[PDB]
DNA sequence: TCGAGAATCCCGGTGCCGAGGCCGCTCAATTGGTCGTAGACAGCTCTAGCACCGCTTAAACGCACGTACGCGCTGTCCCCCGCGTTTTAACCGCCAAGGGGATTACTCCCTAGTCTCCAGGCAC
């Protein structure tokens, strides 16, 4: 039984306690930790996947493209406050004539 | 020379992907200057990083990684 | 009467905002955002710092951009653009 | 050469069908690739290297990356420049215009 | 073989959107933005259990580490996700 | 009333520190907003600071932190 | 005018390379008895912010000369730009050498733990 399948948790809290022991980080990590790490990287995940499903919606293909993750990041306060620095290879850049050239 | 490389054509398609009407004869030369200024500052961390390495491979994890310690940080090539 | 000023408080290396209005500005955004909270002068001089030092900064950007536009008096438009190079 | 024989069917394919400057604009937002000539940015790179080495070498995935990351922060600036260039009453830009942008980010 | 979280991120994709197909690159880079992610709470919750004498990481630092990155909205829904399963945990063993 | 605790010829004074000279009315009160804006986030993460300390008084370490999370280091305060 | 035959619009068949699924597997994930060690609460003091105001006190509020210049209009003047035309090297495919990246590990060498003796370091 591992510790992912005592909360129905996908993502390898077992890994990822590991990941903090052996990972030159702290000392000691408590039981508590790394399945709220697990939550946290889920909910992020899930709300990128939801954003992606939906540019991948209403721009008619069925997949998930690089353009899509930037309009998905770019499009958001929140998520230009948290990620408004790094960028996405090959994910291109904002749509937005300025209205001074129109 | 290779600081020429990148012709007028290309800072001209550039520059249409980053909205501009007109543009200036005055203006490819110093984006040049700035490019080259830019990559000298990327590429000195990023040889070092593969010059403690004991390699003489520039690595794509080493220039993400130069590039995550200067800040503006990629996706997709590892980190 | 124009370098007299310049020449004056750029020279005194000490502070020139308040200090207790400022403590009723910080007590009224705490209790803005907590439940009342103990301050330190130190904190409250340190933030009055940071202030001053961010305000400094963005009227020195402003400044090449006031004579950017061709003018000298700056805008509300001036405190608009300045923000996009500063994040 | 069936390889050589695919190429040849793929570019007479190219021949054939795939072969107011306000339309570059919008046209160029839109796109997601590269817009760099690859082996002359290559060869730049490789003389940019040549100054802090050694017969250093190169993976091609990092000169992608690199490809990427100058294009990138040239797009920034520019965006960044235009606002400032039309601030102060020009469409057009100006070597000033990308000045106080390169002084005031630093 | 390195240890990538791809097979989580096409299991997590299938129980909401399974229509959306999913290519290589935005899957690395997927991976990469998750293990960015997870490194930066992972030296801000070192960082905060290294400043006031709590050597042992525990859910409080974590909590706090969240409060301070995250924006107000998403600070508020990842504790609240954190507080699900830190709950759906600690009674399911 | 605290929202007007700084006044016009200190920011005029303030000014002249820096080299503006010629100042409109409307700069003022942009001040007064972009101060508002700009000291809530770090005064709220020093308030999670405190929770982290479970205390009522913010100690100065703690604000120290919060400008170094912020990038905004100050050096005197700590260490 | 009938009809047979050639051309084309639209409908149906088929490569094809990327997404999806799968068998074999093999160094990590789980649990466990224990064990030195973090750490949470509490008397107790001590010490830093808060209010009132004693006593002064420069400084902002706001209105009045006045002229510098922001915005808009008018004329100027020229420099990138669309376009045509000529050149040119990028991309692709392919032949070829070979060179550092990757993986295995062992003596050796430098460190965790150990106790023991001494010289730094802010307080009086």
């Amino acid at each position: 039984q591992s510790r992912s399948a005592k909360a129905g948790l996908t993502f390898p809290v077992g890994r990822v306690h590991r990941l903090l022991r052996r990972g030159n980080y702290a000392q000691r990590i408590g039981s508590g930790a790394p399945v709220y790490l697990t939550a946290v990287l889920e909910y992020l995940a899930a709300e990128i996947l939801e954003l992606a499903g939906n540019a991948a919606r209403d721009n008619k293909k069925t997949r998930i493209i690089p353009r899509h993750l930037q309009l998905a990041i770019r499009n958001d306060d929140e998520l230009n406050k948290l990620l408004g620095n790094v960028t996405i290879a090959q994910g291109g850049v904002l749509p937005n004539i300025h209205q001074n050239l129109l | 020379d290779n600081i020429q490389g990148i012709t007028k054509p290309a800072i001209r398609r550039l520059a249409r992907r980053g909205g501009v009407k007109r543009i200036s004869g005055l203006i490819y030369e110093e984006v040049r200057a700035v490019l080259k200024s830019f990559l000298e500052s990327v590429i000195r961390d990023s040889v070092t990083y593969t010059e403690h390495a004991k390699r003489k491979t520039v690595t794509s994890l080493d220039v993400v990684y130069a590039l995550k310690r200067q800040g503006r940080t990629l996706y997709g090539f590892g980190g | 009467l124009a370098l007299y000023e310049i020449r004056k408080y750029q020279r005194s290396t000490d502070l020139l905002i308040s200090k207790i209005p400022f403590a009723r500005l910080v007590k009224e955004v705490t209790d803005e955002f907590t439940q009342d909270l103990r301050w330190q002068s130190m904190a409250i001089m340190a933030l009055q710092e940071a202030s001053e030092a961010y305000l400094v900064g963005l009227l020195e950007h402003t400044n090449l951009l006031a004579l950017h536009a061709k003018r000298i008096t700056i805008m509300k438009k001036d405190m608009q653009l300045a923000r996009r190079i500063r994040g | 050469v069936r390889q050589k024989r695919r190429e040849k069917q793929r570019k007479q394919s190219l021949k054939r069908v795939e072969k107011l400057a306000l339309y570059e604009i919008r046209k160029y937002q839109r796109s997601t690739d590269l817009l760099i000539s690859k082996i002359p940015f290559a060869r730049l790179v490789k003389e940019v290297t040549d100054e802090f080495t050694q017969d250093l070498r190169w993976q091609s995935m990092a000169i992608m990356a690199l490809q990427e990351a100058s294009e990138a922060y040239l797009v920034g600036l520019l965006e960044h420049t235009n606002l400032l260039a039309l601030h102060a009453k020009r469409i057009t830009i100006m070597k000033k215009d990308m000045q106080l942008a390169r002084r005031i980010r630093g | 073989r390195k240890e990538t979280y791809s097979s989580y991120i096409y299991k997590v994709l299938k129980q909401t959107h399974p229509d959306t197909g999913i290519s290589q690159k935005s899957m690395s880079i997927l991976n990469s933005f998750v293990n960015d992610i997870f490194e930066r709470i992972a030296t801000e919750a070192s960082k905060l259990a290294a400043y006031n004498k709590k050597s042992t990481i525990s859910a409080r630092e974590i909590q706090t580490a969240v409060r301070l990155i995250l924006p107000g909205e998403l600070a508020k829904h990842a504790v609240s996700e954190g507080t699900r399963a830190v709950t759906k945990y600690s009674s399911s063993t």
